[PDB]
């Protein structure tokens, strides 16, 4: 399994 | 197109390990293929029908829940329905961001903070506050419902237990989403090219364990409603127990579905899964707490 | 990373004028700046969102009905029930278009037919075909429609007029959308890179016309109503009209949108709002077919 | 107003 992961600017689903 | 070239006619191409000469903040040589390309495009496209499909989903739920309930003004509509509306305005802002010049292609490859605007950082932070607002919104629905639940006729110790864990849980949660938006904001504003995804990815592992505990708590309440009406019921439920398992009248396919999100490719554009259980929750709060405003035993 | 350069310190470097020297069949030589890849990637990006948002609009409106339904059985009811499971399977297959290899940013900059493959190109006729399986829904939809509002205690001469002309017309759309699909086919199959456009375009008119049509004669049956019940009815429709002009149980949004949808920038990614006319449609044909099985006097 | 356009292989809207 693997962490999810955030581009530079992406907010919260 | 003066004339074209032998290339073209070679049938083993295969375009997708070619190069693109572009330029970035390295220098003014960076070799990078079509597939990587088209791969950051199709986490945009993948990305983008998810919370199209959100934005639809939530708004024709909306207009059904309001001209069908035959009861309004109880807490938990008010509250299904501005968590919906939260949803609504969430993917509204989300779709602004994809068009936006975060997501472009451009600052991908090339990480230049002079495309890089402000009031896109203020759409960033608003953004970060309105999952907040949603969040909230389905904590003050799950403890309004629990609240329902465990009352009444019912003891007052198992009811009082699970209500009071299920609250400071809640808002446990709902502090965790928020320092965590803090935080990223501090440096989205201090540092464009920052990034802070731990807190965020510790609160989705709280929500789950939101979610799996209220599903944990319905089939609970199955259980003690099958043995109950064993006791002396009128020949218990016939036949109509089959949907409750895993027909969205309980939280059981959210709980699965957070569980099977993180075992899915490393990140190929695809962190939807989780994306769905946020939807299939809301969306599920209805039938549930339809199903916990209830009898139970007769 | 070895080592940045000063140019990242210029603060009006503005990307979005600088090149790609990418490889084309033209030769591998071929500028483009970052602005117009961003504009092909958010044409993808914006025309993903509202299919995404027909998808769930259609899934979510389909259990809505199926669920709530006083009464089943009828015609319409099934015929708009297969209508909606057409749009979602639409949505599917361009879902699948747009991951395809066809919406890639390689065959948009690139003309390689080398990287199509066979297939695919059996699920771009196949989409042809379901959207040709999906107007047929539409216009028997419409045409059972107009033959439960003109019928029995109207005249046979305005109803029979109104039902002949309506039924011409969608049987010749029908024919149209086919012919334009296995056109569009033999090109498609003959020579990848070719288009067939204006046999799809005046389909679109003509359902526009269609859907036009329908409204104006739901209308005027809203007139013929009002006259009737002036002449000796129970006090007419004391503010309940305010609802029928323009709250979706006539049809007047989508014969307003068609029309608008012309008036937009030359295709600048965005072909939204004829996808938001037949949405529009299919999802208000409940309520203009519960408005059109109506006495509509007493 | 203009007319619509297809790319290579756009099935119909
Ligand atoms: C509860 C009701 C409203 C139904 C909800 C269904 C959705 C959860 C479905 C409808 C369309 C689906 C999408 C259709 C197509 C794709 C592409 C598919 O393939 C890829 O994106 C990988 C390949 C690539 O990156 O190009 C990944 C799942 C995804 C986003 C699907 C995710 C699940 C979606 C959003
Ligand atoms: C029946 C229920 C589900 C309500 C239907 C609402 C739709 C009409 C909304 C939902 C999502 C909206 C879309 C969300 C985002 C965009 C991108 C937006 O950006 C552009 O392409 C234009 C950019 C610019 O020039 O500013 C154009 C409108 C559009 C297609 C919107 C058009 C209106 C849509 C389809
Ligand atoms: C362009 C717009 C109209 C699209 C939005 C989605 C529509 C498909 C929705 C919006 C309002 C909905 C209606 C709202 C309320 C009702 C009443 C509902 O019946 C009851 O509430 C009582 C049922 C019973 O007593 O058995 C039946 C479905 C219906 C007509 C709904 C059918 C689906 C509708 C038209
Ligand atoms: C149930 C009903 C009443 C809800 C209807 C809500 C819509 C009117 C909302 C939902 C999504 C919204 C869209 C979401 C995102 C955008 C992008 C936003 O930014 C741009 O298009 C300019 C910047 C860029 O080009 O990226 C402009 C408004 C717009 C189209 C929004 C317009 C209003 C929309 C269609
Ligand atoms: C679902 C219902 C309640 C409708 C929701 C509509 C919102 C999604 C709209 C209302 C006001 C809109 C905003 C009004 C103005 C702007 C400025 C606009 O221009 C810029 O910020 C770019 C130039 C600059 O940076 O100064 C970008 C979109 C944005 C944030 C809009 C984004 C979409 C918003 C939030
Ligand atoms: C992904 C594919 C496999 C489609 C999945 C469809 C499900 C989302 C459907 C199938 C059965 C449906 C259920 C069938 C019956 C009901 C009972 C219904 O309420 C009633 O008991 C009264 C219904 C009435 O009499 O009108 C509420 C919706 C619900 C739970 C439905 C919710 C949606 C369900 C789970
Ligand atoms: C009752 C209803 C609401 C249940 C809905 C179930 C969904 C959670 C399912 C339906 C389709 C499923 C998808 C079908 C196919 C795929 C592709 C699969 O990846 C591949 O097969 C290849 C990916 C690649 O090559 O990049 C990853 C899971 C995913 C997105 C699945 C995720 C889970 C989905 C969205
Ligand atoms: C992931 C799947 C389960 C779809 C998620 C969307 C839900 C928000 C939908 C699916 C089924 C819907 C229900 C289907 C049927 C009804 C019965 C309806 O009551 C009626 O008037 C008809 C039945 C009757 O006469 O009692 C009230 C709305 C309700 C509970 C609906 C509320 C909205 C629900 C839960
Ligand atoms: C309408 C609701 C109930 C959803 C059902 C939609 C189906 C019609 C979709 C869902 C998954 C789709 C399939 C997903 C994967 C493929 C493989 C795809 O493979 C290819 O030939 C192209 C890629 C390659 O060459 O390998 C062809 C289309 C097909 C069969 C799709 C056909 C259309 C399907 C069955
Ligand atoms: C009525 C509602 C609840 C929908 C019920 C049916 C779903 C199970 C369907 C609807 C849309 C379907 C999706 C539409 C498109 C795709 C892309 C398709 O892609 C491929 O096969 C190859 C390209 C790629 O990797 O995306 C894989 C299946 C998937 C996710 C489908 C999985 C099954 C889905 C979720
Ligand atoms: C103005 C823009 C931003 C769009 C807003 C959303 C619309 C799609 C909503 C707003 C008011 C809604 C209407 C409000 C009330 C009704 C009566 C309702 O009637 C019944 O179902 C039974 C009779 C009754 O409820 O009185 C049918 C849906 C309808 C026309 C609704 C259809 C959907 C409408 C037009
Ligand atoms: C009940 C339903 C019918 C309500 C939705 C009404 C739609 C017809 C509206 C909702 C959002 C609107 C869109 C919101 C934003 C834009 C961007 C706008 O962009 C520009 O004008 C250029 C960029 C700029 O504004 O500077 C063009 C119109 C458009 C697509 C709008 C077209 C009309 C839309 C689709
Ligand atoms: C791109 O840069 C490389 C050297 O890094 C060079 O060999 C090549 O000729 C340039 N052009 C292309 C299309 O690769
Ligand atoms: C890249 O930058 C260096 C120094 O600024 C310069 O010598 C070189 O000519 C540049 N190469 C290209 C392809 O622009
Ligand atoms: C790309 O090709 C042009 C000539 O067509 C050349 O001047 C340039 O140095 C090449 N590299 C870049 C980044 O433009
Ligand atoms: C492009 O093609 C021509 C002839 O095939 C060749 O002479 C030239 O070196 C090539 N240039 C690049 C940058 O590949």
């Amino acid at each position: 399994w693997h962490w999810l992961q955030l581009k530079p600017g992406q907010p919260m689903y | 197109a003066p004339s074209l070239s032998n290339l073209f006619y070679d049938p083993t191409y295969n375009p997708g390990q070619s190069t693109i000469n572009y330029t970035s903040i390295y220098g003014n040589g960076s070799t990078i293929t079509f597939d990587e390309l088209q791969g950051l495009v199709n986490s945009t496209v993948t990305q983008a029908i998810m919370f199209g499909v959100r934005c639809g989903a939530a708004a024709l739920t909306l207009i059904v829940m309001w001209m069908t309930s035959r009861s309004r003004k109880t807490p938990i509509f008010i509250i299904n329905q501005v968590s919906l509306f939260l949803i609504i305005l969430h993917s509204a802002l989300y779709f602004k961001y994809l068009l936006s010049n975060y997501s472009s292609v451009t600052y991908a490859l090339t990480g230049f903070p002079q495309f890089i605007s402000r009031g896109d950082v203020h759409v960033y932070g608003a953004t970060n506050i309105i999952q907040v607002l949603l969040v909230a919104s389905i904590e003050t629905s799950l403890v309004f419902q629990i609240k329902v639940i465990f009352t009444g006729d019912n003891f007052k110790r198992i009811g009082l237990m699970l209500t009071s864990i299920s609250f400071t849980l809640g808002i446990a949660t709902v502090t965790m989403y928020f320092v965590s938006a803090v935080k990223g904001m501090i440096v989205t504003y201090n540092d464009v090219s920052a990034t802070q995804d731990k807190y965020f990815n510790a609160s989705t592992i709280l929500l789950a364990s939101s979610i799996n505990f209220m599903s944990f708590v319905l089939v609970v309440k199955l259980i003690l409603a099958i043995r109950s009406r064993r006791f002396l019921g009128l020949k218990q439920f016939d036949s109509f127990h089959i949907l409750l398992i895993m027909s969205c009248q309980s939280l059981l396919v959210p709980s699965i579905i957070f569980i099977l999100a993180y075992s899915l490719k490393p990140n190929q554009g695809t962190d939807v899964l989780t994306t769905v259980a946020t939807l299939l929750a809301v969306l599920s709060l209805p039938l549930s707490s339809m199903w916990a405003t209830a009898a139970n035993n007769a």
